[PDB]
């Protein structure tokens, strides 16, 4: 399980499995529906 | 500022405006355009500027629509004004 904060709208998200630069497709924010940009989101990711 | 990111954000602002002037009004047409705009803006700078929050509000609102809802003719006019103002303010930051 990976937690992260959407760089667009700032809401906390939770996704199954790892979230690395190699994960494809990226997880989508539950609130604004924008696919998470890895470089913008990476500092917030915890696993 | 990273010049490539500035060019990409500027292109994205004009592309969403051109879409609105071509009568794009559905969730499935506008959401991806606004998504790519907001991503490109954050690549340039994470700093606040006029109407940045409003454009966030719009993409959240558009995300909650059902599949085949459209924005009203006057909703479209509002969003256009808000985009034009954000574009002016983003350019002033440069
Ligand atoms: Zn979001």
């Amino acid at each position: 399980v990976s937690t992260w904060v959407c760089p667009i709208c700032m809401v906390s998200n939770e996704t199954q499995g790892e979230f690395t630069k190699d994960t494809l497709p990226t997880p989508i924010c539950i609130n604004c529906g924008v696919p998470a940009d890895y470089e913008l989101t990476k500092s917030s990711i915890n696993c | 500022f990273n010049a490539k990111y500035v060019a990409e954000a500027t292109g994205n602002f004009i592309t969403v405006m051109d879409a609105l002037k071509l009568n794009y009004n559905a969730k499935d047409q506008l959401h991806p355009l606004l998504a790519e705009l907001l991503i490109s803006i954050n690549r340039v700078t994470r700093d606040d500027f006029e109407n940045r929050s409003k454009l966030i509000d719009w993409i959240v609102r558009i995300n909650k629509l059902s599949i085949g809802d459209t924005l009203t003719e006057t909703q479209i006019r509002e969003l256009l004004f808000d985009l034009e103002l954000a574009y002016k303010s983003f350019y002033a930051l440069l």
